[PDB]
């Protein structure tokens, strides 16, 4: 009945995009024909999530690409599963966007959205109930960042009540890859924080040390940080399409992960992550699965959860789980850390378990913990965006394409702002807040 | 699809591109003749390099490169050299006379007889660009048809296509080594003219290259043949992201995206590495980490400034073969560290870095090292203004005892030009200053207590 699209832009965005879409058609036994020749019922019969059902025994993967550069998206054509891709979901430019977040939303994006947004629909009209948008992209390229958010502002015009969900990779602190990623990052966060749901922060510069330290990799590829992300977009929708004794599909979760509507940006995790070596001593059970869930070099983004408190956190386990067994580790977390909660969310969890693990996994879990210390990301970019607005410095490149300093000025002044919000409730107190004043004393006459 | 188109500017230009164009046929297979040896889709497939080649016949490819200078001794040397056979005759253009090492014979005259013959062949190639990007210029800024083409040529391509990605490839002024009397005229008079066109311009100095063929690839005879059999791998290094596949590909756009802060600082300086010795190359261990070690030593860099003198606004520093990004991240962190490698105040973020697949490949015919993985960089920074200063030193001495003037009066130019051109250097004097400051906020003058 319920069914997702998903979206992949940027040079990056479908890179990710094409590697998820093998993790999840080896999670559904799919042959890279696009035919089911997997190992279990239900793997065929929820696979209406994902794809789209087509005659003579073929599955049509539910994904659009989007690129304005050729090049990458012929790469992905003729790679690993690149054929089960439908030719009419490849939406292609040839210009680029040149790293440029305004050459994507006001010339090279508006020139093609429109093409893309008949696909959508066409894909939305296949959905018997539409659950909503996944999105894969980078803030810090041009085409995922700028036509990303072009088509996010677009989309939810035409679908306003479904939700829109988004995946992004995000600037890291000790390198960068884009000199206009404070610009393209800070351009990009004022668009998603009033048109999306949720906005998962993925970091290369975790991705890369949970590579190095957890898994003992010497040389980290791109192939290798990929995997991670789409085990864990796995993860995050495990629950539409395996059963278990807690289910937590895509609505259920967000209502749990946004407590006011701007505060939706989450650092995931995944577990376990364990060595060639360590594989064979760690034992594989929900309190080693729960503390690698809570570790905090072991998120999703290079920014350390303890420098703040958790709004709220959700996780997704996956295998044969037993509920006590669960229920008392996210209670003694919680006990042993009571620092690292915000103290008027109470009881800060919501569980969710799966009876059906990953392919190749004997049983795993999803974090996606909601903390204050994200305002590290929007505190480092806000302050490298005025060092550059400040100075008018790459942005002849953007009002080159028809922007204005007004629009850098409120991308600015809304970064600031939420970050200011973030830090409004950084530690905020469960002791009242405010007003503090009184009636006296009766007066002699 | 994503077409690029090459202009090769008097003899230094057309010189460097004999070395260039055997390299983008070699690393292809393509041979001396345009033929594919082998073609597993005889009419598609990969030919992925229909972005450097028009396809014809059975699968003959004609490059997308132009030929020019007044001189036939150097285009009939391409009509009847090694390659004749793989360029197209109206492609190989010239003159009925060469440019004297002159601007106004360029701009004024003989050049201006030319270009609307060279235009219109330029327009039969960018409409069979079904996705032309735009073009790059090859010169030398102290050419005669160097200076005075090029900006005749940027001065017509500008307002023809525009928004189009605007190149220049050139060679820059020696600081002790030279070639000609005239050089520091025919520079000024080309950055007046040009500067106002380009949106990112690519830089490299034959004293620094002579340097680099002496002690990193210890030659002892650096013919230009040599030299320029180098600069083949640094556009092979930057088009690499349109010619083949890789994780991290970088467009002709983003270069100017990235590289240019202000739009009259677009003269980003190179260096590429790794640049061994036969002998060097088996003692090495030409990790990621130590060519970019390699990369930013003052003494490796391809214009000759220390750019220790200067300080880095923005840089891009591509990576090519056997490399990984958890790797490349590590030199990024470790030369971002050694802050003392220095940054302006006011550098947020300055930094491109890019991953394809492909290796490295070398020409036939030398003692060469087939390294496995190589960097191309350029440098964006201050330093070029201590040989602006140069510039600012030639200029002044020969213009103020008006020597040579009357050779480039005789041609067609007027005074005031020389003059404004030598007023746009007083500015770019100090459009270059005003950056390597610091950034502290504070206005005029004050001498008493607040407090
Ligand atoms: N790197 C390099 N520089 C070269 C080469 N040939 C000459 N030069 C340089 O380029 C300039 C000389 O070119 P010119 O002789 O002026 O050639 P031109 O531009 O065609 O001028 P005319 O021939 O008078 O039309 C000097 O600044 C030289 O240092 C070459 O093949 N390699
Ligand atoms: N994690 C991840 N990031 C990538 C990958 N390839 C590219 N990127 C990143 O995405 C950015 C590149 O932007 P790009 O996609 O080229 O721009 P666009 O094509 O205009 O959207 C840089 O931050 C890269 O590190 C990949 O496969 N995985
Ligand atoms: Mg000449």
């Amino acid at each position: 009945m319920r069914e997702i699209v998903h979206i992949q832009a940027g040079q990056c965005g479908n890179q990710i995009g094409a590697k998820f879409w093998e993790v999840i058609s080896d999670e559904h036994g799919i042959d890279p024909t696009g035919s089911y020749h997997g190992d279990s019922d239900l793997q065929l019969e929820r696979i209406n999530v994902y794809y789209n059902e087509a005659a003579g025994n073929k599955y049509v993967p539910r994904a659009i690409l989007v690129d304005l550069e050729p090049g990458t998206m012929d790469s992905v054509r003729s790679g690993p599963f690149g054929q089960i891709f439908r030719p009419d979901n490849f939406v292609f430019g040839q210009s680029g966007a040149g790293n440029n977040w305004a050459k994507g939303h006001y010339t090279e994006g508006a020139e093609l959205v429109d093409s893309v947004l008949d696909v959508v629909r066409k894909e939305s009209e296949s959905c018997d109930c539409l659950q909503g948008f996944q999105l894969t992209h980078s803030l810090g390229g041009g085409t995922g960042s700028g036509m990303g958010t072009l088509l996010i502002s677009k989309i939810r015009e035409e679908y306003p009540d479904r939700i829109m969900n988004t995946f992004s990779v995000v600037p890291s602190p000790k390198v960068s890859d884009t000199v206009v990623e404070p610009y393209n990052a800070t351009l990009s966060v004022h668009q998603l924080v009033e048109n999306t749901d949720e906005t998962y922060c993925i970091d290369n510069e975790a991705l890369y040390d949970i590579c190095f330290r957890t898994l003992k990799l010497t040389t980290p590829t791109y192939g290798d940080l990929n995997h991670l992300v789409s085990a864990t977009m796995s993860g995050v929708t495990t629950c539409l399409r395996f059963p278990g004794q807690l289910n937590a599909d895509l609505r259920k979760l967000a209502v749990n992960m946004v407590p006011f509507p701007r505060l939706h940006f989450f650092m995931p995790g995944f577990a376990p992550l364990t060595s060639r070596g360590s594989q064979q001593y760690r034992a594989l059970t929900v309190p080693e699965l729960t503390q690698q869930m809570f570790d905090a070099k072991n998120m999703m983004a290079a920014c350390d959860p303890r420098h703040g408190r958790y709004l709220t956190v959700a996780a997704v386990f996956r295998g044969r789980m037993s509920m006590k067994e669960v229920d008392e580790q996210m209670l003694n977390v919680q006990n042993k850390n009571s620092s690292y909660f915000v103290e008027w969310i109470p009881n800060n969890v919501k569980t969710a378990v799966c009876d059906i693990p990953p392919r190749g996994l004997k049983m795993s879990a999803t974090f996606i913990g909601n903390s204050t210390a994200i305002q590290e990301l929007f505190k480092r970019i806000s302050e490298q965006f005025t060092a550059m607005f400040r100075r008018k410095a790459f942005l002849h490149w953007y009002t080159g394409e028809g922007m204005d300093e007004m629009e850098f000025t409120e991308a600015e002044s809304n970064m600031n702002d939420l970050v200011s919000e973030y830090q409004q409730y950084q530690d905020a107190t469960a002791d009242e807040q405010g007003e503090f004043e009184e009636e006296g004393e009766e007066d002699e006459a | 699809m994503r077409e690029c188109i090459s202009i090769h500017v008097g003899q230094a230009g057309v010189q460097i591109g004999n070395a260039c164009w055997e390299l983008y046929c070699l690393e292809h297979g393509i041979q001396p003749d345009g033929q594919m040896p082998s073609d597993k889709t005889i009419g598609g497939g990969d030919d992925s390099f229909n972005t450097f080649f028009s396809e014809t016949g059975a699968g003959k490819h004609v490059p997308r490169a132009v030929f020019v200078d007044l001189e036939p001794t150097v285009i009939d040397e391409v009509r009847t050299g090694t390659y004749r056979q793989l360029f197209h005759p109206e492609q190989l253009i010239t003159g009925k006379e060469d440019a004297a090492n002159n601007y106004a014979r360029g701009h004024y005259t003989i050049g201006k007889e030319i270009i609307d013959l060279v235009l219109d062949r330029i327009r039969k190639l960018a409409d069979q660009c079904t996705g032309l990007q735009g073009f790059l210029v090859f010169h030398s800024f102290g050419g005669g048809t160097g200076s005075g083409f090029t900006s005749l040529l940027m001065e017509r391509l500008s307002v023809d296509y525009g928004k189009k990605s605007k190149l220049e490839f050139s060679i820059y002024p020696a600081p002790q080594v030279s070639t000609a009397v005239v050089e520091p005229y025919n520079s000024i008079l080309t950055t007046h003219t040009t500067l106002e066109h380009s949106d990112c311009a690519f830089m490299v100095d034959n004293e620094a290259i002579y340097d680099i063929c002496r002690r990193n690839l210890d030659i002892e005879r650096p013919t230009y043949t040599n030299l320029n059999r180098l600069i083949s791998q640094i556009v092979s290094s930057i088009t690499a992201s349109l010619r083949f596949d890789g994780a991290l590909n970088v467009d002709l756009t983003e270069f100017q995206t990235n590289l240019v802060p202000y739009p009259r600082i677009h003269f980003p300086l190179a260096t590429y590495a790794p640049v061994i010795s036969a002998e060097k190359a088996y003692h090495e261990q030409l990790s990621v980490a130590e060519i970019t070690n390699a990369c930013f030593e003052p003494a490796n860099q391809m214009v000759k400034c220390d750019p220790r003198h200067g300080k880095y606004m923005a840089c891009c520093l591509l990576y090519r073969g056997d490399v990984v990004p958890k790797d490349v991240n590590a030199a990024i962190a470790t030369i971002k560290t050694k802050r003392s490698i220095q940054f302006v105040d006011w550098c947020p973020t300055g930094f491109k870095v890019g991953i394809n697949y492909q290796p490295p490949t070398v020409v036939p015919g030398g003692d060469l090292a087939k390294v496995q993985r190589a960097v191309c960089m350029l440098s964006n920074t201050t330093a070029i203004a201590e040989a602006w200063a140069r510039l600012d030193h030639k200029f002044d001495l020969m213009y103020a005892k008006r020597a040579f003037v009357h050779w480039y009066v005789g041609e067609g130019m007027e005074e005031g030009e020389f003059s404004e051109a030598r007023e746009d250097m007083a500015a770019l004097e100090k459009d270059y200053e005003e950056v390597g400051v610091d950034s502290v906020e504070g206005e005029g003058e004050e001498e008493g207590e607040e407090y």
